[PDB]
């Protein structure tokens, strides 16, 4: 919005935030709160792949999601399948944190040889690529839930992380505007 | 015909596990029994017949 040495420190603490933030969304198990099982039935936080116990006899122990669960499944249609292939793997939001992660090494790298100026546009187009990743990753686990409850921290986390990568993305492209401005104004003179 | 040549088998050992069994596949199973006995579990709970 002003400068370029400001500019740079928003940006690359923007991204650095956006990829801890969805880390911690992927590594933490802290996504649902919902009446289950943790191994009859109690109240339980779930994640992406362990859900541990909460208030029970046994508090503390996580399970994995029975993605496929055994014992007549009933099977589903191919759409079904798909959508639980997704859900189980969990490839959007591991695929938006690899996003994430290009993005802040194409970031950390444009230090290194200025005067590549498409290293940023590659930056600003993969926290973008990150965003959309994450929201279809955030559909897909709702769409995989619905199949009371709340959602944990975690999946908040990863909802503003989705935020703050738009808004790091935007920056980077705002970033790519001004040195191309720089280019036609020196060349001007 | 279907029957005789359906993999895997459909043929049930007895009436206990035919409902039993429509009950564990959410409608991908029917069974043919007589129509009192039809008409009674399907009077039964859960009303999943």
């Amino acid at each position: 919005l002003f400068d370029r040495g400001v500019q740079m420190l928003l940006t690359t603490v923007g991204a650095f935030a956006a990829f801890s933030l969805m880390t911690i969304a992927v590594g933490t198990d802290y996504w649902l709160y919902s009446r289950g099982v943790c191994k009859e039935e109690v109240m339980t936080h779930s994640g992406l792949w362990r859900t541990c116990c909460l208030e029970g006899n046994f508090k503390g122990l996580c399970k994995q999601i029975d993605h496929f669960p055994e014992d007549a499944d009933y099977e589903a249609d191919t759409a079904e399948y798909f959508l639980r292939a997704v859900r189980a793997s969990s490839i959007f939001p591991i695929l938006s944190v690899i996003l994430l992660f290009m993005g802040g090494l194409c970031i950390a790298a444009s230090e290194f040889y200025k005067t590549r100026h498409n290293i940023i546009l590659s930056a600003g187009i993969f926290f973008v690529s990150a965003g959309l990743s994450n929201i279809i990753g955030i559909i897909v686990y709702i769409s995989a839930n619905a199949g009371s409850y709340s959602y944990g921290w975690s999946f908040y986390f990863g909802a503003l992380s989705f935020i703050i990568a738009e808004m790091v993305g935007v920056l980077a492209v705002h970033m790519f505007i001004d040195r191309h401005k720089q280019l036609r104004a020196t060349a001007r003179a | 015909t279907y029957m005789r040549s359906a993999e895997p088998s459909v043929f049930v050992r007895t009436t206990a596990e035919g409902v039993a069994r429509v009950r564990k596949s959410k409608g991908k199973y029917a069974y043919l029994l007589e129509s009192t006995m039809n008409e009674y579990i399907e009077q039964r709970k859960p009303c999943d017949t």
